[PDB]
């Protein structure tokens, strides 16, 4: 999927 | 005799110059007065095994004068990056300070130092102070108006630079 | 000679004398004197001016020093940073090229590279810059590329790690605050578009690669990577296996390969189940191998090294997140168990290390399940909970471990006050008391599981003090702190059962030993456990008189420490148990109180002035609980007859000559007599009105007097005065008084009274007096005196809110408009009252002349605009609400428009573009947010162009655009409408309008040029629009 938001 | 380089930076009006100064005189500073760049104080402490001298490099906590900034970090020996308790956002930008000083010192002592704890509404709480435990950082509380826990940074430091953790300060 | 070489090299017209650079920079690194500050001007001088770089490659082609080619590097990489957009292609490809160069040559060197490290990152970081500059657009290959020279050679490699480590920090770790959120997005896809190359290259060096520098950076950047990669990439290949069994046991990758597993085990998610549970297992199984339970983790942290104590810390940061992330996971698999319990033990060895972080990361897990258990079922030992029962073998652990470790219930310091008084204060919110209440938690959640442990543990500890096995006064100490925190943990009856064995064993135990020492410290820790059981004395009469006459014998008793804890476990049992000292109690003739005050005088005959202050405050504190007024009056009357004296024969001497108030020793009893004064007004509250009554005018006689001398002494001799005792002690009476009256006004429930007695009298005797006073004798806590006041008064003052001002707005103004810096209590006092005046007074505001209005306006724009956060917050606060209450009053709210709205829009936005005014920013998105949507909606019924009738909207667009214009030349037109339209879109969501803020922020410090590609104009519009629709249909709702 997409990468995740830190 | 020993005399190690110790960078001491954060945000600005946290209390890094009225922490040297209190330290190199015992007054206590009420006025705000910016640093410009750099300034380089030599501390001189008495341990049970002799003197030990730290060359303070008081840097500018803001933008505008900050000067060559990662230029004063070049063979630097330890580190101090203080914060306000007071301000979230001086604590908010501790990664920054932190990512700017090991870029340029791989491994070196570093003590989180959140100053201003006297005053009776904190607004960064103990329970959110958090970032040191990853970066193998040494937290402590301080107080430069209120002489709080204001010795234990550069004891923790001297114990590390020499390797003797049963060191003390005699204050001869 | 410093001058001239400045000269020479600031001289862009003449060749760089790289000598004299070289010399400089040493004379900077090594200087003593002037000298290193002239260096640090010279070269911050150099670096600002836009023609710098020019020189750079000379100074790398001939440098010898590595601080030159890092200063050299520095103004390249400010070059690249600022004006990377306005200069030539070639010029951008070259530098491309040098820099791909330079780093390729120094890293192909194992030498080069050994000798200097900092050169190499700095190399890294500015190709990073460049990277963020240009990639992908105008690179597209890059990745790519840096795979395949890693894949070829080795070196090249670790270097290619450390700098893809650094994109992916610059990209998502500290994107915010450097780069907008647009241009942040599309690196972000970029970089997560060509990860899939960057993984198979980290997982293809850990498989097969055996140089082991180069397994650590690798390490390293997977370590980095993980905080925003897909879940894929993590849970569904073989990187926990690899990290587990590869790396997780070798001494060398133990440390950051466990930081990764941490930074995984943080991961929550409701698909992976197995993977965690197959983490949890592999890595229990390693630790076992590499570190047996026999251990003894304690001595192994003290005699470890730093990677052994960095190790241990590791360990305790994954067993605790993992534990608090899935312990309900682990929990549901039996065959799991024991592998729980194991990890569990391991927390407990953990615990033992005398290291207070580590020891806070584990008391943080300890207290997280002393509170699931608690949540599960609060009763004590019907069938057991089931997490509890699974989790009993240990939970008498966690409850020794909790006894033994007590952290200290309070903390004393001794601090020297602004006039030299030594001062017991007690820290109110600090990292050890956040500990101690951490803990006390945990052993009160661990008590209400079941108190028989608890009381037994504490029994078996006690017994081992008296016994002589385990006696020392810290082992007691804590063994009493830990007594002393389960207080209202258990019934009364426990309570009081367990309360009176372990006083009777304490009892004994000072019987026995020997020494005034350790019968001081005994005696000091049954003080301690009796003060923190207020049930237990109220239960008990005979008990609490029994308490309280020991602490008066003790108060008379001179080793050291033992009149401050008399004194405090007074004052703490008369707070808590007020109500049983007023009342006649069965077997007494007349109420404690009485007694108290007949023999007051030979119960503080030794106590120190501060110890006296103290028991003053607690025998208010108990007078304050009689609900009788009559009998409350005489009860006061009685109980400030000793002071009184004093007081009264100070007064009398002063009548028959002032010059008696230039006696030392009398100013030092009139500060002790208002210090007694101040704390029993804090102990009583509004009743004590009648003790003031009787001293207020001849008070406020004092303190004027006593403000001229200190004047007159300044004009005399000047500042210096100030240091001399006299005037130290008199100005402590001036603050003393002070603080009586702001007290008294703050906790007294009548502001007609208050407004119609005590205000009248410090007009004259405060403010006129502060007003006459040279600017280095005024006091600045008057102004805050009167903010309280105000904050009490509001309406009821209103009135007197012109003269109050004339007596100290203009003359404080006038001390605090020269410079940001002299007088800081001043202006943090004076914009206090301000603060308090406008949010409580603003009629006040309303009815004074136009030109004191607008001298108030000054005020708060010169407010907003200081150094000082705390300062700058108020004036931005004040703005605020003195915005809010010009629109409430439709009247006035029009003139104040059409007077200040586009001077104070123009203010706010000459410090929203300061870098030194970031801290405020959310309030100035705010205000500015307000006005804007003042603007929008039409509240401004007026035109702001009285020759041009131009709509609102569009004149204020214009405006603002001209501004921004004006103030950055060097901005696009497209930027500045762009950022205005979202001004007027965003003005509904501060969030969105503070992210909008920021991108202008870091736009403006940017020349872009003509170039509108990275400005994604675009996309920046369709949010705005879309921001637009949603406010809009938020106002149809
Ligand atoms: N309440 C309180 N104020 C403090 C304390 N220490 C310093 N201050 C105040 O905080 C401000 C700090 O000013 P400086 O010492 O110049 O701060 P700085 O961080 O060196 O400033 P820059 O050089 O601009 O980064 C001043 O107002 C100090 O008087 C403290 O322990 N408590
Ligand atoms: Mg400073």
């Amino acid at each position: 999927s997409h990468y995740r938001a830190v | 005799q020993v005399q190690f380089k110790l960078v001491l930076v954060g945000d600005g009006g946290t209390g890094k110059t009225t922490f040297v100064k209190r330290h190199l005189t015992g007054e206590f500073e009420k006025k705000y007065v910016a640093t410009l760049g750099v300034e380089v104080h030599p501390l001189v402490f008495h341990t049970n095994r002799g003197p030990i001298k730290f060359n303070v490099w008081d840097t500018a906590g803001l933008e505008k004068f900050g000067g060559l900034r990662d230029g004063y970090y070049i063979q630097a020996q330890c580190a101090i990056i203080m914060f306000d308790v007071t301000s979230r956002v001086t604590y908010k930008n501790v990664p920054n300070w932190h990512r700017d000083l090991v870029r340029v010192c791989e491994n070196i002592p570093i003590v989180l130092c959140g100053n201003k704890v006297d005053i009776k509404d904190r607004k960064v709480k103990a329970k959110s102070i958090v970032f040191h435990r990853k970066k193998n950082l040494q937290y402590y509380d301080i107080s430069a108006k209120s002489n709080y826990n204001f010795e234990k940074p550069f004891l923790w430091l001297a114990r590390k630079l020499i390797g003797d953790p049963n060191l003390e300060f005699v204050a001869m | 000679l410093a001058d001239h070489a400045a000269r020479q090299l600031l001289d862009f017209s003449q060749k760089l004398d790289i000598n004299l650079l070289d010399n400089v920079v040493n004379c900077l690194y090594h200087g003593e004197g002037a000298q290193q500050r002239m260096a640090q001007e010279v070269l911050t001088h150099l670096k600002e001016h836009p023609d710098a770089w020019t020189r750079v490659d000379t100074i790398l082609e001939f440098s010898q020093n590595m601080n030159t080619k890092y200063y050299g590097l520095q103004i390249l990489e400010n070059v690249i940073k600022t004006r990377w957009k306005i200069l030539p292609r070639n010029q951008c490809e070259g530098i491309k090229k040098y820099v791909v160069g330079l780093i390729i040559k120094t890293s192909s060197d194992p030498t080069c590279v050994e000798k200097e490290k900092v050169y190499i990152g700095k190399l890294n970081m500015i190709l990073v810059q460049i990277l963020k500059q240009e990639w992908p657009k105008h690179w597209p290959t890059f990745i790519s590329d840096i795979v395949g020279a890693s894949r070829t050679s080795e070196s090249l490699c670790q270097n290619n790690m450390v700098i893809l480590k650094l994109l992916s920090e610059e990209v998502f770790d500290f994107s915010s605050g450097q780069i907008t959120q647009v241009k942040s997005k599309h690196l972000k896809d970029s970089m997560c578009n060509e990860f899939s190359q960057i993984f198979q290259l980290c997982q293809f060096v850990m498989e097969n690669s055996q140089n082991a520098p180069l397994v650590h950076a690798t390490l390293e950047t997977l370590l980095r990577f993980l905080n925003w990669i897909p879940l894929g990439y993590i849970f569904e290949t073989k990187l926990i296996s690899t990290l587990i069994y590869k790396f997780l046991n070798v001494p060398m990758f133990r440390n950051v390969s466990l930081k990764c597993l941490t930074e995984i085990a943080g991961v929550s998610v409701s698909q992976y189940e197995e993977q965690f549970v197959t983490l949890f297992t592999l890595t229990m199984m390693q630790l076992k191998q590499m570190l047996p339970l026999n251990t003894n983790i304690r001595l192994a942290y003290s005699n470890g090294k730093d990677d052994e104590q960095n190790f241990i810390q590791n360990l305790s940061l994954f067993l605790c997140t993992f534990l608090k992330e899935h312990d309900q996971l682990i929990e549901k698999r039996l065959n799991l168990r024991e592998t729980l319990m194991e990890a569990l033990h391991y927390m407990l060895l953990v615990s033992e290390v005398e290291e207070t972080e580590i020891f806070k990361i584990c008391l943080e897990y300890w207290n997280h399940l002393a509170a699931e258990l608690y949540r599960e079922s609060p009763f004590s030992t019907f069938d057991v909970p089931p997490r509890r029962q699974l989790y009993l073998p240990m939970l008498f652990k966690v409850r020794l471990l909790m006894v033994s470790r007590m952290a200290k219930p309070e903390e004393v310091l001794v601090v020297e006050n602004d006039q030299g008084e030594v001062v017991r204060e007690f820290m109110k919110d600090t990292d050890s008391i956040n500990l101690y209440k951490n803990m006390r938690e945990t052993l009160v959640y661990l008590t209400h599981l079941d108190y028989v442990d608890t009381e037994r543990i504490m029994t078996e500890k006690l017994h081992n003090q008296v016994n002589g096995t385990e006696w020392s006064w810290k082992n007691l100490n804590t063994l009493c702190w830990a007594i002393g925190s389960i207080s209202g943990a258990m019934h009364e009856e426990d309570e009081k059962r367990f309360l009176v064995t372990v006083i009777k064993d304490l009892l004994g135990l000072c019987e026995q030993k020997r020494g005034k020492d350790n019968k001081a410290i005994i005696a000091s820790n049954i003080m301690y456990i009796v003060g923190q059981y207020p049930r237990f004395l109220r239960a008990h009469w005979k008990f609490l008189k029994t308490v309280v006459n020991k602490l008066f014998e003790f108060m008379h008793e001179t080793h050291d420490g033992v009149q401050d804890m008399a004194c405090d476990t007074f004052i703490k049992i008369a707070q808590k148990c007020r109500r049983h000292f007023v009342q006649v109690q069965v077997g007494e003739v007349m109420p404690f109180i009485d007694e108290i005050l007949n023999n007051i005088n030979t119960i503080i005959c030794d106590l120190q002035p501060q110890q006296v202050h103290t028991f003053y405050e607690a025998v208010g504190y108990m007078i304050g609980a009689q609900t009788d007024q009559t009998v409350q009056e005489h009860l006061i009357e009685k109980y400030m007859l000793l002071p009184n004296q004093v007081w009264d024969s100070i007064i009398q001497q002063a009548t028959k000559n002032v010059d008696i108030l230039k006696d030392p020793e009398t100013v030092k009893q009139l500060g002790s007599i208002l210090k007694t004064n101040v704390r029993a007004c804090k102990a009583v509250g509004h009743p004590f009105v009648i003790q003031l009554g009787r001293i207020y005018l001849d008070m406020l006689n004092v303190y004027k007097c006593l403000s001229e001398n200190i004047s007159a002494a300044i004009q005399a001799n000047g500042e210096m005065v100030t240091k001399q005792p006299l005037i130290r002690s008199m100005r402590t009476v001036k603050r003393e008084t002070l603080k009586l009256i702001s007290g008294w006004v703050s906790r007294s429930n009548d502001p007609q009274m208050v407004a119609e007695n005590f205000v009248p009298p410090l007009l004259d005797a405060v403010l006129i007096d502060y007003q006459r006073n040279v600017p280095a004798a005024r006091e600045p806590e008057v102004l805050s005196t009167m903010a309280i006041i105000v904050n009490k008064l509001g309406g009821h003052i209103t009135a007197e809110i012109p003269q109050i001002f004339d007596a100290v707005f203009e003359c404080t103004l006038n001390m605090i408009n020269k410079d940001f810096e002299e007088y800081p209590e001043h202006r943090t006092n004076f914009f206090l009252l301000l603060q308090a005046v406008n949010s409580h007074c603003f009629p006040a505001f309303l009815a004074i002349p136009p030109t004191q209005f607008k001298l108030v306006l000054d005020s708060i724009i010169w407010a907003f605009k200081h150094t000082m956060r705390n300062v700058a917050d108020t004036g931005l606060q004040i703005l605020f609400t003195l915005l809010q209450n010009v629109a409430q009053e439709e009247a006035a709210a029009q003139s104040f428009y059409q007077t200040y709205f586009c001077d104070i829009l123009q203010h706010i936005f000459s410090v929203v573009t300061d870098t030194s005014h970031t801290a405020g920013l959310t309030m100035h998105a705010s205000i500015l947010a307000y006005m804007f949507n003042l603007v929008e909606e039409g509240k401004i019924s007026t035109s702001l162009n009285p020759g041009n009738p131009v709509n609102n909207q569009i004149f204020l667009q214009e405006y603002v655009a001209n501004l921004l214009k004006s103030a950055f030349p060097h901005l696009q037109d497209a930027q500045v409408k762009l950022f205005v339209t979202g001004l007027f879109s965003l003005n509904q969501d501060i969030p969105a309008f503070k992210e909008h803020l920021r991108d202008f922020l870091v736009q403006i410090k940017e020349f872009a040029g003509e170039d509108t590609s990275d400005l994604f104009l675009e996309e920046r519009e369709i949010a705005l629009r879309q921001a637009d629709e949603e406010k809009h249909k938020r106002q149809m709702s």
